[PDB]
């Protein structure tokens, strides 16, 4: 008797994802989490925790 | 004008002047896309669509 996910995981191109998708024709995944390592914490080392 | 020399004086006169309209057609052009006529009716999808 295992355990696991009951549903899928979503992916919408709402917000600023849409901008580079429509204009530049290339898109992202998790644009905000992508952004927070550049505009907020740009010096952050690659650490697992 | 009645004038009193030895002409033949002339009687009353009358004219028939016929006028008609003139027809003009004018022809223009619109082309529309394949996909535009297709996706005019979709709905409900992602905020990209």
């Amino acid at each position: 008797a295992m355990s696991g996910p009951a549903a899928y995981a979503s992916y919408v191109v709402r917000g600023a994802n849409l901008v580079t998708a429509v204009s530049y024709g290339r898109a992202m995944r998790n644009f905000e989490q992508f952004m927070a390592r550049i505009v907020d914490h740009p010096n952050a080392l690659p650490s697992v925790e | 004008i009645a004038h009193g020399d030895g002409r033949r004086p002339n009687k009353q006169r009358q004219y028939i002047v016929m006028k008609a309209c003139n027809k003009h057609h004018i022809g223009a052009e619109i082309e529309l896309a394949a996909a535009d006529i297709e996706l005019l009716f979709a709905e409900k999808e992602t905020p990209l669509d």
